[PDB]
């Protein structure tokens, strides 16, 4: 009915499609003729099922991966947020940071015209105009996006800003870079991964409050406060600000029985410049303790009056254990010395 | 500033293994279809043991060492918000949620029933009087027992494999005939693991649940259908799975334990 | 083989079992048979396909509420707990509250011969035992159990303990009361509900410190 | 104390709508076996384009309007980590990891593609260049269309219904033949919403992917399987589900909107 030639007695036909028709060259095409004049409604319904192949097995990793994340951080306290993957190549000036390697040869605007290479500046944007419509006291969010230099990469920044939290009537408040931080530690706690910050000089950011990033032992984005000169050039008071790269790495749970054997208390201070970094210190003592240190905090620190001028002090609180059995004494202010003498015997 | 320092101490929370292992386990079977639902801690004797084949005084009732309970003024619901009678006591299995579900809904359905039970046993290193379970049942014109094998299968290549395989060997059970108990095989620690009993769903259960419904108004729904069921430890697994040798661990709420679960996901 | 007699032609058979086999009754105790002599592992691998009764549409929601609520806890800082659903009935005087509706009549022990009425005195007891085994500065946990009154009914609960959050070496610290209304207002500001709370009179709470919830 | 005091100010975070949006549609397909997977938002004029069904100077083409690239020393990654070459330019619908997975794996298989996509057009109340798609992809030995019927079916009523249903006119697309369009009825709102395209994978696609694979090494996996694929507007669905006016709103990071979805689960 359609204009076409059959040959042939089946089961394979010889079919010639008129000339007028040019969609019509393979088998498939003759199919989808049948559908339509049959009607698509006339087709039933159901479902398929199989035993996928084997390398399709764990696939949605990544992605679950990112999922759960993306899902923790909303239930740390971050709101998400949305950004395009556009840039302006003017930023990579008003952003102390290197060019884009990829442009456009249609852009939408001369200020979408590239491809975000840092996800930060668009957030911190975002900040402003918040600002100049609603007047919002603080703020804190994330945003997770692809930027691109050499390669498409998946990045994690989040953005901080405000009074703080503590509480609202009482005075006081709680906030600053050393509250990011806090929150971006407790993140770890709930990642099950090792992080830690070390100053590192970055353009963009101020220094002194600059800093890189740790996770579990490996670096990868940074951390800090919006380097002044900018937070001026723009009608913007201090930000705080993080950007990491993804997909963050992951330590396989190896569980490990803990002992009902008491541990050793200890109380332990210590005098080093006011230069030396918190990390080295901590590093030190830490890797000196012995294989029994249980715990290791730092509940207090002060310049100090008492002491020398170009020092500071250092609340350690210490703990040990033993699995199998309690722990005598004879190690405990025996190891205590282990530290104490590499201690400042550097 | 020095910016090694710590920051401000904040709250990091962490999820209970138990939950941890009932949400993967969980996950796996709601990419098969299975939906999750969950029944009573205090159950009625009847939704315990009479509503499967189990009888009174005979050898099968005594496979499970239940908690019998007192008490007036305590309202218990049947599966349409009824009041419903019977000697209570602790839900020993998580089985009798097989029949409520079935009172209440029409077939065909796959669910998955996760829960908390009791036994009365004596608490050591691998046994527990409270743990938890994992019910699946799978009503519908049709069903066989490939497609439990299956159902197990793809269980098995979820969480190891697909280097893994399944074992099924025939067992007794008064709520399936045929019965299996079956058994996993773990590539890593190479041994078979015995997991869970499994079967295809009793005709007196069917007919218990008809009974029931109309004894309720309802239409039978289960005339003509076929099914297989099965359930299998919790604890046990979580154990192999993340590594953890005493099964008293869980309910022991130390958090030097319940920590080290913090990451987990 | 198995001593059964078999009569008729097909398609449906008359067999009847021997004697000394009692668990042969059904047709489908006979199915059981021919499988475990055939062998069930040469019973073959399949996966069922249909559209489900619509009654069952929609089951999974309550299960999966409070999951997402579970989850969203634990990254608030929340650490779960499992606690036993077995009560003390000596607690129920330890800790002022009415006694427990429902005892049991074979107890494992007769501090865990009733049923739980309340969660929280099973965290409390828990921090204690933490206490003396580890020496926390700190705590803050949660657990959703099933407690029994006259309904069996699912409670959530949560503790707070120690010195608070803030600057770990700077002297001060937030805590207190104040502190877990904190987290509690954020998590109905995450699950978006209005919640507040008006003071009132509770046995087993501080009073002043006392306060129902909204 | 006054108890009805404001406690300590503390973070309430909150996801965005799309997210949101994304994860449910996810979780419904992963109900159905569906696995989630993603792509790069920087592609090749060769999967873009030429991998499926796409001339270069035909009218075909001429339905997506692209962004194209320029730059050096950007290193593109193929499905095998081989570097592939091509006029760069922004992933104009999500079809293109159609390819790179099935390049990459081998049949029978479910999978899912959420993803950012970009088109040069003017952005209006309810048209954007940036937004979300979710492309679907189903191959292996037997596949038919009825199958896409019933998935589309399912997915209709994880939505809306069981009083909603499905509607499939037939449609153009390079890369499938069959081709169709896909609206779906909404019971409440009382209308049908047009959602997405689909249809049964064309041959010529099939063959570019085995195509591919030889010259990369690898043995054809795509002779004799069947397959259908879909993909649908995410911004639409989330507008008309979270009750949304303009379509612009996404990508204005105005947390006014943000946070009206705080609690949306
Ligand atoms: N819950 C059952 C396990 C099982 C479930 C279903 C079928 C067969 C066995 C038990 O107590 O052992
Ligand atoms: N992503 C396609 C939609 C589609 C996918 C698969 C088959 C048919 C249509 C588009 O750009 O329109
Ligand atoms: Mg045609
Ligand atoms: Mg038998």
């Amino acid at each position: 009915r359609l204009g076409c030639r059959v040959e042939g007695e089946g089961p394979t036909y010889r079919v010639t499609p008129p000339s007028h028709r040019l969609d019509l060259r393979l088998e498939e095409d003759l199919v989808e003729e049948v559908a339509r004049i049959q009607g698509y409604e006339t087709i039933p319904l159901a479902l398929p099922a199989f035993f996928p192949a084997p390398d399709n097995r764990g696939v949605e990793a990544p992605y679950r991966k990112e999922q759960r994340l993306r899902e923790v951080l909303s239930g740390l306290g971050f709101q998400e947020v949305y950004t395009y993957s556009f840039m302006d190549p003017e930023d990579a000036r008003r952003f102390r940071l290197d060019p884009p390697r990829l442009l456009l040869l249609n852009p939408l605007a001369p200020e979408k015209a590239a491809l975000r290479t840092h996800l930060f500046p668009g957030l911190v944007r975002v900040l402003k105009e918040n600002l100049d419509l609603d007047r919002p006291e603080r703020a804190l969010l994330f945003e997770v996006g692809r930027v691109f230099r050499e390669r498409e990469e998946t990045h994690l920044a989040g953005l901080l800003f405000g009074e703080g939290v503590g509480l609202p009537w009482a005075k006081e408040r709680l906030s600053g870079y050393f509250l990011l931080k806090g929150y971006l530690e407790a993140l770890f706690a709930r990642l099950g991964l090792a992080f830690r910050v070390e100053a590192q000089a970055f353009p963009f950011l101020h220094p002194g409050v600059s800093g890189r990033v740790l996770v579990e032992g490996e670096e990868v984005g940074f951390l800090g406060a919006l380097h002044p000169e900018i937070a001026q050039e723009l009608e913007l008071p201090p930000v705080h600000l993080f950007e990491l790269r993804l997909p963050l790495p992951d330590k396989p749970l190896a569980f490990q029985d803990p002992s009902r054997h008491p541990a050793a208390f200890r109380d332990l201070a210590v005098v080093v410049p006011a230069p030396t970094p918190y990390g080295e210190v901590e590093a030190l003592v830490r890797e000196a303790a012995g294989p029994y240190l249980e715990s290791l905090a730092l509940f207090d620190l002060y310049q100090g009056p008492p002491l020398p001028e170009g020092h500071k002090s250092l609340a350690f609180h210490l703990r040990f254990r033993h699995p199998k059995r309690t722990l005598r004494d004879e190690e405990v202010e025996e190891a205590v010395s282990r530290v104490a003498e590499a201690l400042r015997a550097r | 500033v020095d910016v090694s320092l710590p920051g401000a101490s904040l709250f990091s929370g962490g999820l209970h293994p138990i939950t941890l292992m009932e949400r993967e386990l969980v996950e796996i079977f709601r990419a098969l279809g299975y939906q999750a639902v969950e029944g009573p801690e205090v159950e009625s004797e009847f939704f315990n043991f009479d509503a499967l084949n189990i009888p009174e005084h005979h050898p099968a009732r005594d496979m499970w060492d239940t908690f019998w309970l007192t008490g007036e003024g305590f309202r218990l619901e049947g599966p349409l918000g009824e009041e419903v009678e019977g000697r209570l006591l602790l839900r020993t299995h998580t089985s009798p949620m097989q029949v409520r579900y079935m009172v209440a809904h029409t077939p065909p359905f796959r669910i998955v029933v996760p829960g908390r039970v009791f036994r009365f046993e004596q608490t050591d290193a691998t046994h527990e009087a409270v743990f938890h379970q994992l019910e699946g049942l799978v009503v519908g014109e049709g069903i066989a027992m490939a497609h439990l094998k299956g159902a197990i299968y793809e269980l098995a290549q979820a969480l190891f494999g697909p280097d893994s395989k399944v074992r099924f060997q025939p067992v007794y059970f008064p709520f399936v005939e045929p019965g299996a108990q079956f058994a996993v095989w773990w590539p890593e620690g190479g041994k078979w693991l015995e997991l869970g009993g499994a079967g295809m769903v009793h005709p007196k259960v069917f007919q218990a649940v008809d009974a029931y419904r109309e004894r309720l108004g309802l239409p039978p729904a289960y005339r003509g259908v076929t099914g297989f069921a099965f359930g299998l430890g919790v604890e046990r697994l979580a154990m192999l799975r993340y590594g953890i040798p005493d099964i008293r661990y869980f309910f022991g709420g130390r958090l030097k334990f319940l920590e080290q679960f913090k990451g987990v996901l």
